């Protein structure tokens, strides 16, 4: 019935990828961050901003529905 | 901050990143890539139990200095407040990366407040603010501030300019082995004279 | 053709209490170690894990597993 549990991503950056590059991506290899974000995922939707501080996260928005 | 102690890679620009993302390891093996904790480790040493200094006081860790006061004690109550266990003037590996930490993060929080280090600190590559940090690390971001001509000459990213300049500095004369790192790493841009 | 790629400094399993008490302001603990373990993911697949590291002009993230 009702969902329990959320499964949450606390992304930083991301970057569009050409699929051909994997799989030329190896160990050792570097990936670019090329868009720097500070959002809150819960599967595909964005919940809010948070913000890396001194031990931890700092969570902003959270807008659920 | 978190993302002072990260690994720098210090490719000159441009990249040349494979779709613009992608940088190969076969490319980076050219490379000398360390992080502040590696810099100021052969700088000033990793030691886990509490010695004297040059200087000579009691010390410990990557150059955390405990007390000028001659007692051992009081050196073992002030390290004691550090880790937070009672460490018999002994502490492990991750409590001195601890202790590192918490050190990096007030000397920069200290060049951020410091009207004369902040803008010369927002101009650098993240490369040169690791030798500003060693620098305020040796001598005191007061200390460091004392370097008006060089920091206005970093700033405008002279750099030869800026290393003939720290040359003839007392810190030089007195530290040269550690100031001539410190100043290929201004001149340079890279991590070059702390491989060994 | 384009994935996304992104970058993920944590991820955590959060019931509803534990989500309204992230949504006001409880700091979330992390080890200060947390970014030498960012995860790569693409379509809510992880994908690899490496080491956040600094570039003269970016941020990027240096391989340690991948697939």
């Amino acid at each position: 019935p009702k969902m329990l549990r959320w499964p949450l991503r606390f992304v930083i950056g991301s970057s569009d990828t050409q699929r051909s590059l994997l799989g030329r991506i190896g160990i050792g290899d570097v990936l670019l961050i090329r868009t720097s974000r500070a959002e809150v995922y819960c599967y595909a939707k964005k919940l809010g901003h948070f913000n890396r501080v001194e031990g931890g996260i700092i969570v902003e928005t959270l807008d659920i529905q | 901050g978190p993302v002072d102690m990260l690994k720098n890679i210090p490719i000159p620009s441009p990249l040349s990143p494979v779709e613009g993302i992608l940088i190969k390891r076969k490319t980076l093996e050219r490379y000398f890539s360390i992080n502040i904790f590696e810099m100021l480790r052969i700088d000033e040493g990793l030691r886990l139990k509490i010695y004297k200094n040059t200087e000579g006081y009691y010390t410990i860790g990557i150059g955390h200095l405990l007390t000028k006061s001659p007692s051992l004690n009081a050196a073992k109550s002030e390290l004691d407040k550090a880790i937070g266990r009672n460490t018999n003037g002994v502490i492990t590996k991750d409590e001195a990366e601890k202790l590192f930490n918490q050190d990096v993060d007030a000397a920069v929080r200290g060049i951020l407040r410091n009207a004369k280090l902040k803008p010369v600190y927002d101009s650098l590559d993240a490369v040169r603010r690791a030798a500003l940090i060693n620098m305020v690390f040796q001598m005191g971001e007061t200390g460091v501030a004392g370097f008006t001509n060089s920091l206005r000459m970093l700033q405008q990213k002279r750099w030869d300019e800026a290393a003939v300049n720290l040359a003839k500095s007392r810190w030089y004369n007195q530290t040269p082995n550690r100031a001539k790192r410190v100043i290929t790493t201004f001149r340079t841009g890279t991590w070059d004279a702390y491989a060994a | 053709v384009d994935v996304k790629l992104e970058f993920v400094l944590y991820r955590k399993n959060v019931t509803l209490a534990e989500l309204e008490a992230m949504g006001q302001q409880q700091l979330l603990s992390l080890p200060t170690n947390a970014e030498l373990n960012v995860e790569i993911m693409a379509n809510g697949v992880l994908l690899g894990n490496g080491e956040l590291v600094q570039m003269n002009d970016t941020l990027g993230v240096e391989i340690h597993e991948w697939l």
